[PDB]
């Protein structure tokens, strides 16, 4: 055993914080007096120890305790989810890390889709969500079909995160060729930068995972989401096709939905009442 | 071995069974042939296959899989139970048909849970579901987890609520809420139609059941009287025999349909509501 876990920064699934001066994590408590569990995670390729927690970290702990394994967590070196790019073709991001042997499992809000499943094994979904659009509170939009996205210009800017499944979908889809030409000039490196950019009117609309965006909107009152969910899909744990863990990882996730544990994680990390 | 025995079960709008044009014994276009074994009497194993015609959301999925993954099939309706229940350690229903190798796969409104995954392989989920509660509009309950369900006799009068036994909903309530389970058995309903009538006529206060079916029914409700207020999110999947060689391509095809828009078309075709 000793599984190498790759993950990525993405609140509220994985928070990433400095260790204190001794090498430990700040003792922290939920409302209710319950201890926030934290793990040491290495990340940037000059690596330093850091502190990780959130929904995905609690899931990993649950998984490690259930199936009886030990692990080391690192943040993905390039900061990316993973797409297959021309060099003849190669995966970057967490996908690349898993396929090369840098990681043995991806534990992250990693979307389950056809192209990734051709190369890796996904668990049953630990979370169900889709895509939506985050704007600054002033803005009224229909959604992904509103004219300001459909007929773009410099007078309303929209973007997604690079080396995401959403980015390379916009690149490959014929009817999206004009929206991509606009997004090409504005796409960001990380969801957090993009979210900040919207707060400051440097970005008018950010297309991203509803689980993340609705969370943002629940916490910050100067943000809102709009449109219906589209491309409803799941997040899954990622493993190589010959991982011997794949059956029991999937069984554990099913058990955790059925017994209330996942709803527990949602009450702790995802369902906030600041707005 | 391209010609597959496949079992299904009637449950609108996922699978709808109609009588065959009695002159022609030919299934009208848009429907596929399905057989049902019908006993001659109750004192005998003797019976005859009746030719019927099958359509619906799941049927359309089957037709798409058949073309993409390149198999032909002989579809039949399960007669030994319904979706699947373990009785004295023996599986009945569609799950049983797969476990004991009378079918290569099971297609329909078949919920993925842990105990069934122990004995069958499941595809990726292709319809999102779980456990919901249907009530007459105005009824105030927070969800499955409310104390009106968990401790019914704390209240005067006690809420009247029930499910259709022997499926995934009842299995889940049995494992998680023992007092709720035993109280509910008094109000259990033979099927969904019985349940909706009980609700509409004041004989039942709530009906707990599969979320996909309840949402559909709510959306088609005359007057929009019946509403739903999802616990244990999961989905419907194709069940296959453990270690099935068809699983790889079926999973890929299902994920392709999500990313192609073909799934969205089927949803509109079959599951749209007014309310
Ligand atoms: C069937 C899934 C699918 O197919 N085509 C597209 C586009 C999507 C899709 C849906 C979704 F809800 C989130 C993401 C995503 O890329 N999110 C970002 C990140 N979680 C990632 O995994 O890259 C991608
Ligand atoms: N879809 C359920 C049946 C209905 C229910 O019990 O909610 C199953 O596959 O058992």
């Amino acid at each position: 055993t000793r599984l190498k876990i790759v993950t990525i920064h993405q609140e509220p699934f994985v928070y990433v914080k400095p260790t204190l001066s001794d090498g430990t994590c700040k003792e922290e408590f939920t409302v209710n007096g319950d201890p926030v569990k934290k793990v040491i995670c290495t990340g940037p390729r000059h690596t330093v120890p850091q502190c990780c927690y959130g929904f995905c970290i609690d899931l990993l702990i649950k998984l490690a305790r259930t199936m009886n394994f030990t692990y080391e967590v690192h943040l993905v070196a390039d900061g990316k989810f993973g797409t297959q790019e021309r060099v003849k073709k190669e995966w970057n991001g967490m996908m690349g890390e898993l396929l090369s042997g840098q990681a043995d499992m991806i534990v992250a809000p990693l979307t389950i889709n056809n192209e990734r499943a051709q190369y890796i094994e996904f668990s049953k979904p630990f979370k169900y969500q889709g895509l939506t659009i985050l704007v600054k509170k002033g803005t009224r939009i229909t959604g992904i079909n509103d004219p300001r996205l459909r007929n773009p210009s410099d007078k309303f800017i929209y973007a997604t995160v690079k080396q995401s499944s959403v980015d390379i979908y916009f690149r490959r889809q014929v009817e999206l060729s004009t929206m991509y030409r606009h997004m090409e000039k504005h796409n960001y490196e990380s969801a957090a930068e993009a979210i900040q950019a919207v707060r400051d009117n440097k970005l008018h609309a950010f297309i991203w995972d509803s689980a993340v965006l609705e969370f943002e909107a629940s916490q910050k009152c100067d943000l809102v989401t709009t449109g219906e969910l589209f491309f409803r899909s799941g997040f899954g744990i990622g493993m190589r096709k010959d991982s011997p863990w794949k059956q029991n990882v999937s069984l554990s996730i099913l058990k955790s939905h059925e017994n209330g544990f996942m709803e527990d994680l949602d009450k702790t990390w995802v369902r906030y009442q600041e707005c | 071995d391209n010609h597959l025995s496949i079992v299904t079960l009637e449950e609108a709008p996922f699978v709808i069974v109609e009588d065959i044009d009695p002159l022609t014994e030919t299934c009208v276009r848009n429907t596929v042939p399905c057989r049902k074994f019908v006993k001659i009497n109750n004192s005998t194993n003797e019976g005859m296959n009746v030719k019927k015609c099958c359509k619906g959301f799941c049927i359309d999925i089957l037709k798409k899989l058949s073309r993409t993954v390149k198999f032909t099939y002989d579809l039949y309706l399960v007669t030994n139970g319904k979706h699947g229940k373990k009785v004295n350690n023996v599986w009945n229903g569609m799950i049983g048909e797969v476990v004991y190798q009378r079918a290569v796969m099971a297609v329909g409104s078949l919920t993925i849970n842990e105990e069934r995954s122990e004995v069958v392989d499941f595809s990726v989920p292709f319809v999102e579901t779980g456990i919901s509660v249907m009530v007459s509009r105005g009824t105030q309950v927070t969800g499955l987890s409310d104390k009106k369900f968990q401790r019914p006799h704390d209240y005067s009068p006690p809420f009247r609520f029930g499910t259709v036994p022997n499926g995934s909903t009842e299995r889940n309530i049995r494992n998680n809420y023992p007092y709720m389970h035993q109280y509910m058995t008094r109000f259990n309903q033979r099927g969904v139609e019985d349940a909706l009538v009980s609700l509409k006529t004041g004989k039942l206060d709530a009906f707990i059941y599969d979320a996909a079916v309840l949402n559909y029914k709510a959306g088609r409700d005359e007057g929009c009287k019946l509403v739903t207020i999802i616990f244990a999110t999961t989905g419907y999947g194709i069940a296959l025999q453990k270690g099935s060689p068809w699983k790889r391509q079926i999973d890929l095809a299902l994920l392709q349909f999500v990313g192609d828009g073909e799934m969205e078309e089927l949803e509109t075709l079959w599951l749209t509501g007014i309310c």
